């Protein structure tokens, strides 16, 4: 039953193992 | 073919519709259509054929032309301006409106003379000073490392100049408020009982009921303006400046400045303009206002015959100015931007530390601990020259900003010496229309002027010879 | 010398939320602010002199 | 910590370097340019005899 | 729960199954005071992004 | 544009420049500070009056001769005769408006934006500032 | 690039990058001073007008 739907917003995962708090860091 | 891309949007808390301007290119070529791996902006969501409009600055996509004439909000260019509009909502671009068309009835022997007038009150806002700053070479560049210091001394005097320049800027900043405010030798005091012939001054005199002893307008101005770091017992980002960056406190705290302002107010409501020339003299207020009318070619009889109405108009204007200042979205733009520029500059200066600058890493301790010195001095040399270059730009821009602030402070000093301490004849200097009086008020790093002016009203024609 | 990280300052207790995989705390300078003791698994803090 | 160990021609010491290409440095062994560490070699006449 | 059909080309059919592919993108992430990610926006979706 | 000027069409150069931190946000904030300011000076010098006035039909003023400063409708641009000498005497180099050889040589990120007030509505202020000061 | 390998092409480019960066910074530094006197001249026109 192959079918196509939308993914919305999903898949955010921690890019690093360093603690942050109230930061707006951006990574590629 | 290539160009720039600019995004026109209203406030993101209002709507999420946008328009795109392609700089200086023609929609005939590649903005006409987009394919995969053909344009660096990968998103091909726009049809590139829906509501395409041509502009002298580059063809615009996402907004339709309107042939109306409104004062414009977001300027695009070449006389074309964009704004939000309701059809049900979208964004339009149109031609700027230079104003409302009007024509005059000039003829040989017709003259129009007014029969009524209006006392009005306007405001003016000026910066007077910025936030002092003093920094250290030793800890910014080579923080807590002997060998880094021994390498730093090898570059000659690149640090004495920086400290000297910053100290000079700080001293001039401390002198600015002194030359703007200290116009009176002796501190005056408000009259014991406050009656001024119907004129209601309770909104601008200090209020002894509150502990701070500041006028209500001063209270609104102080609360509206928000400050980040005042450099008091520093002992989140404000405390993150423990890399060498300090903030010194201003010499005159906000209690004598209030006393200076109160003294100027009392001198200007009990002595007129005499106390700017010699010893202060007593004179009742209505006579002073009569002379200030006499200073614009209007006989004093009108004041003496309409004092009640004049006072009522002044009271209404005083009441309305507080509401207008309170309800406005942003009228204190200049002071806020003065604070914001410095805060942003310091933030960039701090953030510059986490840059490799071509070195292996941005941590001095690790680089000097992990490697045998011969390469350590090379890496540290690269880091030092990069950081020194980053530091020099800061003082270079600080000097220019200080010069601009000095020009503004000189303008404010001239305005207070002329408009406040005497009626001024310079048209369009001390308020729009013919000038009557001025009142000063303080604000965090700046001053606010309340200009009281006299503007004519409904007129009638006559035949003249 | 917390597994490296040569420095100096003051050490005190914190109330951080270090997740089991989280090891090092940072502020906006790329400089360390909180560190976990390897030999006790405790959330310390670093304060400049 | 990783230790790779193999025997090669002694005339290709230069080819044992990050960013260095050669007969064995393009298809056989690939050295990333971010290699930190040290390499130790010694004569193997008694080893391969 | 594995019934047979020939669904494809933007349909809807129960599978108890999902799959998606990743691409190289740049994200802007925010961190809550607890240190927990709460919001993130990718830069290559819309001009507003 | 930093990337166009320094690293012309080079990915490896573009990657390497990222190490130097924010030596290009400043170089764009600083120049956009100038660009906004310029469009504000031409507002204070000219847009003193909120309204636009119209010159009266008959150009008689008690004997004075104002023909050389009031606009002549015959010319397509509706400019007064004096500023025609001004535009002929001034030899402007480039306005950057679709430059598309030295002007084209600046295809290295050296774009030249156009002003907000085009030099046709500037005349109308000049007409209004002058039509209301003679009647 | 066509005459150099990745090892030292990085350095040779690094010699050019700092060459133009320092050259570009001179442009804006002079523009600000030139644009400072114009503002000191525009403000004289508005007063005279
Ligand atoms: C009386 O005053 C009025 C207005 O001040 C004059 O009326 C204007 O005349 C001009 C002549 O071109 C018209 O363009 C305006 O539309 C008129 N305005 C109004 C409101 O009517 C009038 O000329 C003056 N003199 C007389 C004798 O009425
Ligand atoms: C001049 O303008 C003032 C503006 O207020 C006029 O004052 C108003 O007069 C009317 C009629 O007496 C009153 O009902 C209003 O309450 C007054 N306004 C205020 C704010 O008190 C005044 O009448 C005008 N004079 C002439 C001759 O037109
Ligand atoms: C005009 O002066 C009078 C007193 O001389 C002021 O009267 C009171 O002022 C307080 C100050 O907030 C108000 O809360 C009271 O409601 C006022 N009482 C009355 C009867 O009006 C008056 O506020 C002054 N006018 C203004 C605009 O402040
Ligand atoms: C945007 O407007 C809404 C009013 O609907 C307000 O609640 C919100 O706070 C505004 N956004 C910001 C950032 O203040
Ligand atoms: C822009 O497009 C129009 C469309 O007709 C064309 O006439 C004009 O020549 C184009 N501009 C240039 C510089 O080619
Ligand atoms: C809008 O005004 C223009 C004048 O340039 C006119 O040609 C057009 O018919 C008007 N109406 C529109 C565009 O719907
Ligand atoms: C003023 O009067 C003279 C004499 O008749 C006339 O020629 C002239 O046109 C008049 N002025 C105007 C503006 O009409
Ligand atoms: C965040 O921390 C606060 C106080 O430490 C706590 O009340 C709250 O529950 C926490 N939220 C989490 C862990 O999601």
């Amino acid at each position: 039953t192959q079918s196509y739907t939308n993914s919305f917003t999903r898949g955010v995962y921690y890019p690093d193992k360093v603690f942050r708090s109230s930061v707006l860091h951006s990574t590629q | 073919s290539f160009g720039g891309v600019s995004v026109i949007t209203p406030g993101t808390n209002t709507s999420n519709q946008v328009a795109v301007l392609y700089q200086g290119v023609n929609c005939t070529e590649v903005p006409v259509a987009i394919h995969a791996d053909q344009l660096t902006p990968t998103w091909r969501v726009y049809s590139t054929g829906s509501n395409v409009f041509q502009t002298r600055a580059g063809c615009l996509i996402g907004a339709e032309y309107v042939n109306n004439s409104y004062e414009c909000d977001i300027p695009i260019g070449a006389g074309i301006c964009a704004s939000y509009q309701t059809q049900s909502q979208s964004i339009i671009a149109y031609t700027m409106s230079l104003g409302a068309e009007n024509s005059v009835a000039y003829s040989n022997n017709s003259i129009a003379i007014p029969t009524n007038f209006t006392i009005s009150v306007t405001t003016e806002i000026l910066p007077v000073s910025m936030t002092k700053t003093s920094v250290d070479c030793t800890m910014y560049i080579c923080g807590d490392s002997t060998e880094c210091s021994n390498l730093l001394l090898q570059y000659g005097s690149f640090c004495t100049q920086l400290k000297r320049a910053l100290t000079g800027i700080a001293v001039e900043q401390d002198k600015n408020t002194q030359e703007v405010f200290a116009q009176v030798k002796q501190i005056y005091k408000t009259p014991p009982i406050k009656y001024f012939g119907g004129f209601n001054f309770s909104q601008i005199l200090p209020d002894p009921s509150k502990p701070s002893k500041r006028s209500p307008i001063e209270d609104l101005l102080f609360n509206k303006v928000t400050l980040a770091d005042a450099g008091f017992i520093k002992q989140l980002i404000c405390a993150q400046k423990f890399n060498g960056l300090t903030v010194l406190p201003p010499l005159l705290t906000d209690e004598m400045i209030a006393q200076y302002t109160s003294a100027l107010l009392a001198g200007t409501i009990t002595s007129g303009w005499t106390f700017g020339a010699g010893p202060a003299l007593q004179i009742p207020f209505p006579m002073q206002m009569a002379y200030r009318f006499n200073g614009i070619g209007v006989t004093q009889n009108v004041l003496y015959e309409n004092q009640k109405l004049i006072a009522n108009q002044f009271n209404s204007a005083i009441g309305k100015i507080q509401d207008s200042l309170s309800s406005t979205p942003s009228a204190l733009g200049k002071l806020q931007d003065v604070v914001n520029h410095n805060a942003q500059a310091l933030n960039t200066l701090v953030k510059q530390l986490s840059s490799k600058f071509g070195a292996i890493s941005s941590v001095l301790n690790d680089i000097l601990s992990r490697l045998d010195p011969p390469e350590a001095e090379v890496q540290i040399d690269r880091l030092i020259t990069g950081r020194l270059q980053s530091l020099q730009t800061y003082v270079t821009q600080q000097l220019i900003r200080a010069a601009e602030i000095r020009a503004s402070a000189n303008l404010a000093a001239t305005k207070m010496s002329e408009c406040v301490l005497g009626q001024s004849k310079r048209v369009d200097f001390c308020g729009k229309g013919y000038h009557l009086m001025s009142f000063p008020q303080s604000a965090p790093h700046g001053v606010v002027f309340l200009h009281v002016t006299y503007v004519p009203a409904q007129e009638k024609n006559f035949t003249t010879a | 010398n917390f597994n490296g990280l040569t420095g100096t300052g003051v050490l005190t207790e914190s109330n951080k939320k270090f997740l089991p995989f989280q090891q090092f705390g940072r502020d906006i300078a790329d400089t360390t602010d909180a560190v976990r003791d390897p030999q006790t698994l405790e959330i310390l803090d670093i304060t400049p002199c | 910590v990783y230790a790779d160990s193999f025997v090669i021609r002694g005339n290709e010491v230069s080819q044992i370097a990050p960013g260095q290409t050669g007969n064995i440095a393009d298809y056989n062994y690939k050295l990333p340019d971010d290699f930190t560490g040290c390499v130790i070699a010694w004569n193997s006449n008694k080893l391969d005899s | 729960l594995t019934p047979g059909d020939s669904s494809s080309s933007w349909t809807a059919g129960a599978a108890a199954y999902y799959v998606g592919y990743l691409q190289p993108r740049t994200f802007l992430l925010k961190y809550n005071e607890n240190g927990t990610i709460t919001d993130a926006v990718d830069c290559a979706l819309d001009p507003l992004s």
